């Protein structure tokens, strides 16, 4: 314990330099084999060394030696680490999946990872599947034949658990990727060849629904006559619509599909012929009657599009509803220490949400007797939802073994991301919650109010509001907040309530899971807060975000409307908490969830560095090129140090959170967002 | 309209192109304020 | 109409009384209400008392709907008697209920003395133990026009509720909105802030010396925050010239005191 | 309890035991629609509301298998309903068959007899 | 209609610019600006056109003839134009920009080229030229102040405060002192150049007048460099001395009740001749003009529609 004391003491006061580090290690060294059975001496140890590997490599690059005399030994506490807590070791385990990834090829550093791939258990890997498969294409022998082997026992011992994820590997466009997949894919039919069958056949059917082939052409001609009319680019357009003619001359093979091709086939061929003819004698003159065809089918199928709103698996998809028994556990819910969820029917009927996007509304049938209502969603990729919400279920862990935290119930609540291609997927359903925006719009229509009598007022007051500078639209943004009394929320959830206990109860869960959400939200980055991303839960009070589209401060740094805001925090959120105002539970909450993340700031940052640095998902992000997200990292490291506000002082708790709060609730930063986010509500 | 790349490298000439650096009207005079009297 | 002789009889005594007021008024109640549910209803009512028990709100909507002015005055009069007459539990836990029930409806609260009475019955349900009531109606009256009083039958009704963030968040309602240095040191004690309590009571005294209640509050902020030698101290120098009504409640203090100081011979 | 005794020694068990704090209490540890209906939150108009709530408080009587002797005034107090409302006794039905035939099922003596007919009466 | 030695028009939100003059408060020409809305708005020191700019353009408006409609009009910039001005001798005109710009144009057709761009990494909210002509004093939401010599190429950078906006700026006639308000109310007063010699442009704060509880949003000396008028958010307009810098007098359109809540603020103010009449722009839909002694309005102009934030009132050299 002295020793350890010693160590941190040491790096606490002289920072991480060339003549602190062996002082440090031989601390911690001394520290381990006084105990050997510690898991604090053995994860400071680990860590210690870690550090010196990434000191010493940004120290080089602004030799491969001390590297590795530093590497190997980080790597060999990892895994020593690792079997010591046996119930929560997801930070060791990026970890050694970062140096595996990094310096795994070395010969020195493959011998102790192979050495600890056998050593430890099997079950310490189901939580990094996804930061496994996103590296299943590595163009290095040694790591990926180790990544292969582990996948391959993963799924000999674990079938169910790595199913979902490798079919949606396989069906992918790279040439790595989809056949290392399916490469593992028959080495799992071995002795497991009808799950297989099974998974590839529901996987590549309800990918189908997803989209229908007049939504895809519709989408497609959509991204096309943008690209060719604003950039000229042939050869873009012509990538972008040969899939979809490639796909179309393999034959329909539903009913709807051979209606649209009895319906829109005809023009999508002579339109391919003249694209064709172009290409092979360039001249404008055949690329103009293609376009032809191509607006006129566009201009067919978009006025059909509105009047979607069922889906008969009959006719969309004949292969769905014939399963009546399924060797596939149902998405979403597969834990290792539970009897499995097998499923047994789908509905063979689906309601599409009247939207932009049209998700549909699927509902399976378990083994079990009890209904599973999904949300099959199109035109999204739900890879960085899957990835938020594992950063949510470890703050959930965080906050689960804090004291203070434990007896105030603060948690975050998750629904289920069952990802099944780079623009499908498939989100569990959440039942009992309503959307924050169809909860004002029911009680003013209800209580003969109009809807958008702010925004009307301020167009009233000035026509072009939009327009104006910063003074004049505070001023208007300031007249229209006096001349309404803003308390709709906290009648409405009064009226809505039973007697006064429960609605006092459904208040106090409501208080204190808007103010962990908002922590972590500013932690994360999350934007674009506006009243349809906001679900109550009308039965314990709590609070739901959904749509983790813009993270990392994306939507502060666009072009057009950049919100300066943290967080949402308006006066119809402030006056439904408290009749004396933030200053009581969501002040005290946001304090405990700040030094919680602060008490754990290495866990996170592992999680969010393991995010960023992901090749195949940090495209939405630089919207060299590893010079960004470094800059982005840097900044959530400042965000969880008291540096963000200033670098030349360091903040503690209170302080970042009353400036964030002075921050949120501005006049003069409400008063620049855009019309859509409701400033005023 | 707007246009740039205007006087970029002439720096002698712009030392008195535009920068007359008129300094003057140093004394003040009283006045009787003739329009603000007719208009009350 | 034919219930201001169950409504105004004016002659409950004992607990007992009222209870077999609130039977026969229910009973009545539900006999004639002009729907043919409850009328039908209260043949079984008769019977079984719970069942009337559970019909009171609808029968009581039912035959309010179709009083005149001056019948429902006298019954607004009656039921305003009959809160503020009797302490039992059940009687006015089925009174604040009704209250609820017609502040629930579109026709707005029974209109009670001045503003549907959300004093009086915060001040019944406080004492009923119903604090989440107690709470509503607290915040009812605070969103009128704050006052300290206010804020601190505020503080008092969440240090009960097991709401110790909400208690904070209203003094530090009242730092920030007063600014006149009115936060009495009962205020920190109810919050158990014992610094800030010692700090307050040393800043009232030191000005000048007053009455009792200001030496023994600085002494409970002692006794709480476990310093035995200041408070044996400052007890010693003041057992002597003081009055009856006051050791009686410092003794126990002086005692813990003296205990922990270890002076037995102080202590007995 | 009330003997003096047995008071003073469950408090000494439980000073023996010690003073537990409430969390390890906690720890250590549908039924919605009658709050909604005997509070009208579903804001239904005062004509339309009191056969819910009879309905309701009828169903709170006639589902223990105890309180079964005035279960002959609660039928007919259910019969009364359903013929006096009209065509409109229809919403009621999935709350109060099942329970009737429960009753119908668990009872014994000349009550059966009787709620036959009276099951007859409501189809 | 301009032939008057005295003139003053305003602007607001009701898509019109009003012309007036004092003496019953009866409009004479009302022209017609439309699609945006009107920031600020000068007059040519010739006497012959005004100029208003508003959301990425600046229109110029005849006086002498009859025309409603912006005979010149000046495009190019993609935000607000917070401000303009032109040379005492009407040859280059100042224009900071919302964006982050602020530049200066030939107003001459030929190929002169006298225009310059300054580029500062915070939108801009208020520009003042010197009285010299030489230099110009920018005010960006940053707090920084960067006085920009038009001699040199190199501009100083000052800050009171950071992370609060300052909104306006001015140097009076006589050059005696420096004046600028931010979005707290503080109004810094810098001493300026003292060197007339060669531009030393040397810089002491001499004191701060902490007034102005709500947002400060003009502050303007007087032509005779006595007096120094600020507009606040609180529907206040206070005139101070240059002497110690006391409260002088102090104007405002409150009408005691606490049924309007702010119906108005007081966006512009401007002084006379004589400095003893100064006009106010308010946002209750009407201009008034007051004494700068008496304390009681003299005149009030209401024939807008709508808000009014901006106005200009020019006089004879005489006063
Ligand atoms: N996870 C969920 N659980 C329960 N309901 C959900 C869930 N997700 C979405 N919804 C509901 O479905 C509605 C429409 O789904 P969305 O996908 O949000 O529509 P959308 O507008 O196309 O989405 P974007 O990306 O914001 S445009 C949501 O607004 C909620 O009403």
């Amino acid at each position: 314990r002295c020793f350890l004391k010693l160590g941190e003491w040491q790096l606490n006061l002289q920072g991480i330099n060339e003549s602190t580090i062996p002082k440090v290690l031989q601390y911690y060294s001394a520290a381990t084999e006084h105990d050997r059975s510690w898991y604090k001496a053995w994860h400071a140890w680990a860590v210690m060394n870690f550090e010196a590997v990434l000191h010493y490599k940004h120290q080089n690059q602004a030799l491969s030696k001390t590297l590795l005399m530093y590497t190997v030994p980080a790597v060999q506490g990892f895994f020593r680490s690792i079997s010591l807590s046996r119930g929560n070791n997801l930070q060791d385990t990026l970890r050694v999946l970062t140096l595996w990834f990094d310096y795994g090829h070395w010969p020195d550093v493959n011998e102790a990872l192979v050495e600890g791939v056998k050593a430890i258990q099997i079950d310490t890997w189901l939580q990094v599947i996804p930061q496994l498969i996103a590296r299943i294409d590595t163009p290095r022998p040694l790591v990926g034949r180790l990544i292969h082997q582990l996948l391959t026992d993963i799924g000999r011992y674990h079938p169910q658990a790595l199913i979902y994820p490798l079919t949606v590997a396989s069906k992918s466009t790279t040439t790595a990727r989809h056949n290392a997949a399916n490469k593992i894919l028959k080495n799992m039919c071995e002795h497991s060849n009808t799950l297989v069958q099974q998974a590839m056949m529901v996987s590549e059917e309800l990918i189908r629904v997803a989209i229908l082939w007049h939504e895809m052409w519709h989408e497609g001609l959509e991204e096309a006559s943008r690209l060719y009319f604003g950039e000229r680019n042939v050869k873009g357009m012509f990538e972008v619509l040969e899939p979809l003619h490639a796909m179309m001359e393999r034959g329909p093979q539903t009913l709807k599909e051979t209606s649209f091709n009895q319906a829109y086939g005809r023009d999508l061929m002579e339109a391919q012929e003249w694209c064709r003819k172009y290409m092979k004698s360039g001249n404008v003159k055949d690329l103009t009657q293609a376009w032809d065809l191509y607006y006129h089918v566009f201009r067919r199928i978009s006025k059909q599009l509105p009047q979607l709103t069922s889906l008969e698996l009959q006719y969309v998809s004949p292969k769905l509803l014939m399963c009546r028994d399924l060797e596939l556990a149902v998405p979403g819910t597969y834990d290792p220490n539970q009897p499995i969820i097998r499923i047994q029917s789908i509905a063979p009927s689906l309601q599409v949400i009247t939207s932009k996007q049209r998700p549909r509304k699927l509902t399976l049938m378990g083994s079990n007797g009890h209904e599973f209502v999904f949300l099959l969603k199109g035109h999204e990729d739900l890879r960085q939802d899957e990835r938020v919400m594992q950063l949510f279920g470890l703050v959930n862990t965080l906050l689960a073994n804090d004291p203070t935290s434990l007896r105030k119930n603060l948690s975050i609540q998750r629904y289920a991301v069952i990802p099944l291609s780079t623009n499908s997927g498939l989100i569990g359903w959440v039942p009992h919650c309503d959307t924050l925006h169809a909860l004002i719009r029911d009680y003013r229509e209800k209580k003969k109010i109009l809807l958008n009598i702010e925004h009307r007022i301020m167009l009233r007051m000035a026509p072009d509001y939009d327009h104006l500078t910063l003074m004049q639209k505070v001023e208007v943004f300031e007249h229209a907040v006096n001349n309404t009394a803003g308390d709709d929320l906290a009648k409405l959830l009064w009226l809505k309530s039973p007697s006064s206990e429960v609605w006092f109860d459904r208040r106090t869960n409501y208080t204190r899971s808007l103010a962990v959400m908002s922590m972590v939200g500013y932690i994360l980055g999350l934007g674009d807060r506006h009243p349809s991303n906001l679900m109550l839960d009308r039965l314990s009070g709590k609070i739901l975000h959904i749509d983790f589209g813009d993270c990392f401060e994306v939507a502060m740094t666009r072009e057009k409307f950049p919100e300066k805001i943290p967080f949402r925090l308006t006066r119809m959120l402030t006056n439904a908490m408290e009749v004396t105002g933030l200053d009581g539970n969501y002040r005290i909450t946001c304090h405990t969830v700040m030094e919680v993340l602060r008490e754990h700031k290495d866990s996170v940052m592992a999680v969010l560095e393991a995010f960023v640095y992901d090749p195949l998902l940090n495209w939405r992000l630089m919207d060299a090129l590893n010079k960004k997200a470094i800059q982005i990292i840097n900044r959530v490291r400042d965000k969880l140090t008291g540096r963000d506000f200033s670098h030349d002082d360091t903040l503690d708790v209170p302080t970042q959170v009353e400036l964030l709060i002075k921050q949120a609730t501005s006049h003069e930063n409400l008063c620049q967002c855009y019309i859509g986010w409701c400033p005023f509500w | 309209q707007w246009k740039e790349r205007n006087s970029k490298q002439s720096a002698q000439e712009l030392k008195s192109l535009f920068e007359k650096k008129s300094l003057k009207e140093k004394p003040p005079i009283s006045g009787k304020q003739s329009i603000l009297s007719v208009r009350l | 109409i034919n219930l201001q002789k169950a409504w105004g009889a004016a002659r409950r005594v004992s607990k007992d009384d009222w209870l077999e007021w609130l039977r026969r008024l229910s009973l009545e109640l539900l006999k004639d209400s002009s729907s043919p549910s409850l009328r039908s209803c209260w043949a079984l009512a008769q019977a079984y008392n719970p069942m009337a028990r559970d019909l009171f709100n609808a029968a009581f909507v039912s035959c309010w709907s179709e009083l005149n002015e001056d019948q429902q005055d006298e019954l607004i009069r009656s039921i305003e008697l009959a809160l503020t007459s009797q302490d039992i539990a059940e009687v006015t836990q089925t009174l604040l209920n009704l209250a609820e029930f017609m502040e629930h409806s579109d026709k707005g609260p029974l209109p009670l003395r001045d503003d549907n009475g959300i004093v009086l019955l915060g001040e019944r349900a406080a004492k009923c133990r119903a604090y989440a009531k107690a709470l509503h109606y607290k915040e009812l009256e605070f969103q009128k026009g704050p006052t300290p009083a206010i804020l601190e039958s505020l503080i008092s009704i969440n240090n009960k509720l097991q709401q110790p963030e909400a208690a904070a968040g209203v003094l530090e309602y009242a730092m920030k909105h007063f600014g006149e240095l009115e936060i009495q040191a009962t205020w920190y004690e109810k919050l158990h802030e014992w610094e800030d309590a010692l700090v307050a009571y040393d800043k009232k005294m030191d000005t000048n010396k007053d009455d009792p209640e200001l030496m023994l509050g600085r002494m409970r902020c002692l006794e709480a925050l476990g310093e035995w030698g200041q408070l044996h101290q400052q007890c010693c120098e003041k057992w002597t010239l003081v009055n009856d009504e006051t050791q009686a409640k410092m003794a126990r203090m002086a005692a813990a005191a003296a205990w922990g100081l270890g002076q037995w011979d102080s202590m007995e | 309890e009330q003997n003096q005794g047995t008071r003073r020694e469950a408090i000494r068990v439980l000073g023996l035991l010690g003073a537990l704090d409430p969390y390890k209490h906690k720890v250590n540890i549908s039924d919605y629609s009658t709050s909604e209906m005997l509070v009208n939150m579903g804001n239904l108009p005062l004509d339309e509301f009191y056969p819910a709530v009879s309905m309701v408080a009828l169903m709170r009587i006639f589902r223990d298998q105890s309180l079964s002797h005035h279960h002959t005034m609660v039928v007919q107090a259910i019969t009364f309903i359903f013929k006096s409302l009209g065509l409109k006794c229809v919403q009621f039905l999935p709350q109060v068959m099942p329970t009737f035939l429960n009753v119908i099922r668990v009872c014994d003596g000349a009550i059966r007899e009787f709620l036959f007919q009276q099951l007859g009466m409501l189809v | 209609v301009g032939s008057d030695p005295v003139i003053l028009a305003t602007a607001g939100y009701d898509h019109t610019v009003r012309f007036w003059q004092a003496h019953s408060g009866i409009c004479t020409r009302t022209v017609q600006h439309q699609d945006s809305q009107v920031n600020a708005l000068e007059v040519t020191p010739d006497r012959s056109m005004i100029a208003a700019a508003g959301y990425q353009h600046i229109r110029m408006y005849d006086l002498n003839s009859n025309n409603p409609n912006p005979i010149i009009s000046y495009d190019g910039v993609n935000k607000n134009i917070a401000s303009v001005g032109f040379h005492e001798d009407g040859r280059w005109m100042y224009t900071g920009g919302e964006d982050c710009t602020a530049r200066i144009w030939d107003l001459r057709s030929r190929n002169l080229q006298c225009q310059r761009i300054f580029q500062v990494n915070a939108p801009i909210n208020c520009v003042c030229l010197h009285p010299n002509q030489a230099e110009l004093i920018v005010g960006d939401q940053s707090g920084a102040i960067h006085i920009w010599d038009l001699k040199t190429d190199h501009n100083e950078q000052l800050i009171p405060e950071p992370e609060v906006s300052i909104t306006s700026a001015h140097i009076d006639p006589d050059a005696s002192y420096m004046a600028a308000v931010n979005s707290t109310g503080n109004c810094y007063v810098w001493n300026l150049t003292g060197g007339i010699g060669d531009e030393v442009t040397q810089l002491i704060p001499k004191t701060k007048i902490p007034a102005h509880t709500r947002y400060a949003l003009q502050c303007r000396f007087s032509p005779d460099s006595t007096l120094l008028a600020t507009c606040s958010a609180d529907q206040t307009c206070k005139i101070w001395r240059t002497s110690n810098f006391s409260l002088m007098t102090e104007l405002s359109i409150k009408s005691g009740n606490p049924g309007e809540s702010s119906r108005g603020w007081m966006w512009g103010c401007a002084f006379s001749g004589d400095s003893q009449y100064i006009v106010t722009a308010s946002s209750d839909n009407l201009a008034r003009l007051w004494c700068v002694e008496t304390g009681e309005i003299k005149r009030e102009y209401g024939g807008h529609q709508k808000a009014v934030v901006c106005l200009a009132f020019n006089d004879s050299v005489l006063g």
